[PDB]
């Protein structure tokens, strides 16, 4: 087979980063270990710093996008209603 | 052959060889580098490099004398070799500069000498002896936070806050009657060697050797020293293994010859009867492999070394030797036992039947101060030839069988995998 361009990802040996000098990893066989160690800490504690670091950057937009729709609701409402019809005339028409 | 008495505390044991030309004596303790702290390891280092020391070794040489020294985990050797009949004066030698006058060794200039030497043995040893540093690292990682972790050499570290009160300390706990055998090799009589310390006083100190708190034990782990500027890959990988005084002490050795060593340079060694060198040769997986079985008082390990230049397929290396050895559990043959056997009898044939008495010195030495004796070579051979098939099944389904093990590496290891791809292969779904 031929041989093919040139990629950022290599195989087992030749990955392709940089050369590593230095670093020393350890680790422990699993079959030695408490696979649930620290998951009822983690529930609460772990899970409120979660919580409190991104729950501003959804429930700001989701405000806005829900208080824009019951105000649309409620006008429309308000429009095909009997106290309604002197405005229903002079919008849509 | 090997006649062992007792005298008031110290033991004495020869090995007497007419043939010889040289004899030897001199004292082993029952203590090593298992017996130190990971804040005072290397001490032991020092005072073997204190008693070869050039002011103590200059006196020997005068008389003729030449001395050695051996540091390892459970001993600790001193020896003294001279011509036959020049006995007398190595036992002199021995007691006037180590047993009873160690002030002159541990004088100022002398220690600040040999400590700069020794900090300079271990600072190249750590970064040029790639493949006897992942020997050691693997000992530190299978025996982590136990004894039997600690290297025998030392710690870089920990050798520079070791100061002379220190190797004082080590002295005064550890170099004891209760401790000590004292040993004869080569041209010597076990009678002479006794009445010679009977005339002079020839007396260690009194005091017992402390207690080790917790015992060795086995851990399943890895250590990872990645270095992408060097040319090769060095791996060592092993279980659990056997101690000293067992009954499998044989059949573990035994079961290690079945694979043995290889080296790639040489045309001998390609044309070995191991079935494991047709899967390693049609692509180079490595230049040189050995199969190893340690044993200790506490412990032992069992398992193989690597060194390989293929570091895109160091995976089919590792799965490759880990399927050889299920088939120890499950369909090994009758003509792979009956050729270990010979083997193994040529091996220990050779290590105990030298030529040089200070290998036997240590070998004797070590024997006596685990178990109070000696087994002769010919006691030994009759225990190989009694194995079978049935013996290795049962030993290596005990202890290799889906167990865990111990993996320590440097070099170009990216290739290696991770630890529960390796431990997969430690049985197989087949079967
Ligand atoms: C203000 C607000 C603040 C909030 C404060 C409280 C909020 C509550 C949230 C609590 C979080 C929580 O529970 O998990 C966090 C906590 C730790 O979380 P973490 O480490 O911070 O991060 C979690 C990671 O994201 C991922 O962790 P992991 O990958 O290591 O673990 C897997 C992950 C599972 O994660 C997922 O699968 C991802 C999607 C899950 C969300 C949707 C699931 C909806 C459930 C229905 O686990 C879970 O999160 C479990 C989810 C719920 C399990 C109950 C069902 O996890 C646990 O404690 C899970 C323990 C589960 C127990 C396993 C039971 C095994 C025993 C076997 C029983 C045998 C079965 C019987 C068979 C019968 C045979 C006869
Ligand atoms: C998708 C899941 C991913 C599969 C990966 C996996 O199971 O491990 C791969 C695992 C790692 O490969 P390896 O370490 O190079 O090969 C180990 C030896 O072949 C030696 O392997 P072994 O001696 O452990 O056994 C080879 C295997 C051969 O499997 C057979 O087909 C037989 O034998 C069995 O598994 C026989 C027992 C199956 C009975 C279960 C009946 C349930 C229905 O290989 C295998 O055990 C199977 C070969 C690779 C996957 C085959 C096709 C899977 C994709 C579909
Ligand atoms: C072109 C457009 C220009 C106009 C842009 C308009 C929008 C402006 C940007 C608005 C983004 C939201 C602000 C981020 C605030 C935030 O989320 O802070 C997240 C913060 C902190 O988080 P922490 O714990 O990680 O840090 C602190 C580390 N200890 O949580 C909280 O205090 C929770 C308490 C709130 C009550
Ligand atoms: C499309 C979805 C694709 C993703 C779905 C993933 C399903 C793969 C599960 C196979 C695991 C496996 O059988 O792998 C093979 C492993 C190999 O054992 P081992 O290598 O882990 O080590 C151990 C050393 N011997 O045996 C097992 O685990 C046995 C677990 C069997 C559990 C049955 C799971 C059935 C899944 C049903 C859902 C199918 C959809």
């Amino acid at each position: 087979g031929p041989p093919s361009g040139k990629t950022y990802m290599g195989w087992w040996g030749h990955m392709g980063g940089p050369k590593q000098k230095g670093i020393t990893s350890y680790a422990v066989s699993p079959y030695a270990q408490k696979p649930l160690q620290g998951i009822f800490h983690n529930a609460v504690f772990n899970s409120f710093r979660r919580f409190k670091s991104q729950f501003l950057y959804v429930l700001i937009p989701a405000g806005i996008y829900w208080y824009w729709w019951k105000n649309g609701n409620e006008y429309n409402e308000f429009l095909y209603s009997k106290a309604g019809r002197e405005e229903l005339e002079r919008v849509n028409v | 052959a090997e006649v062992t008495q007792l005298s008031n505390g110290i033991v004495v044991a020869t090995e007497h060889n007419p043939s010889a030309h040289t004899a030897s004596v001199g004292v082993v303790f029952g203590s090593g580098a298992a017996n130190e702290n990971p804040y005072n390891n290397g001490v032991s280092n020092l005072w073997k490099n204190i008693f070869l020391s050039k002011e103590n070794s200059a006196v020997a040489a005068k008389e003729g004398l030449a001395l050695s020294s051996n540091i390892s985990r459970d001993f600790q050797s001193y020896i003294v070799s001279s011509l036959p009949g020049s006995t007398d004066k190595s036992l002199d030698f021995l007691n006037q500069s180590f047993i009873q006058q160690k002030a002159n060794l541990l004088s100022s200039s002398n220690f600040e000498a040999t400590k700069k030497s020794v900090l300079k043995q271990v600072q190249d040893f750590e970064e040029n002896d790639h493949p006897n540093r992942v020997l050691e690292h693997l000992h530190s990682t299978a025996f982590q936070n136990t004894p039997l972790s600690l290297p025998t050499r030392g710690t870089l570290e920990s050798l520079e806050n070791l100061v002379v009160a220190d190797l004082e300390s080590f002295a005064n706990n550890h170099f004891l009657n209760s401790n000590a055998v004292v040993v004869g090799t080569g041209n010597i009589k076990h009678e002479d060697l006794v009445n010679s310390i009977e005339s002079k006083n020839l007396s260690l100190q009194t005091g017992t050797k402390p207690v080790l708190k917790k015992k060795a034990a086995f851990l399943g782990s890895e250590v990872r020293l990645r270095d992408d500027t060097l040319p090769k890959a060095w791996i060592s990988l092993a279980v659990e293994g056997e101690p000293v005084n067992s009954p499998n002490y044989f059949v573990a050795k035994l079961a290690a010859q079945i694979f043995g060593s290889y080296n790639a340079f040489e045309p001998a060694s390609r044309l070995q009867g191991i079935k494991l060198l047709d899967n390693i040769q049609e692509y180079q997986l490595c230049d040189n492999f050995n199969h190893f079985s340690l044993s200790y008082k506490d412990s032992g390990l069992w398992g193989f070394s690597t060194a390989t230049r293929n570091v895109t397929m160091i995976d089919d290396l590792i799965h490759f030797t880990l399927k050889q050895w299920n088939r120890l559990t499950i369909s090994v043959t009758d003509t792979e036992v009956e050729r270990a056997k010979s083997l193994l009898k040529l091996q220990l044939g050779q290590l105990y039947e030298s030529g040089n008495p200070v290998n036997d010195a240590n070998l004797l030495g070590a024997e006596v101060l685990i178990k109070g004796s000696k087994l002769s070579l010919g006691e030994a051979f009759k225990k190989i030839d009694a194995i079978t098939v049935k013996d290795v099944k049962a030993w290596a389904g005990k202890r290799l069988w889906d167990q865990d093990i111990a993996i320590a590496g440097t070099g170009q290891i990216e290739g290696l995998l991770d630890y529960m791809r390796i431990r997969s292969d430690m049985s197989m779904m087949r079967w």
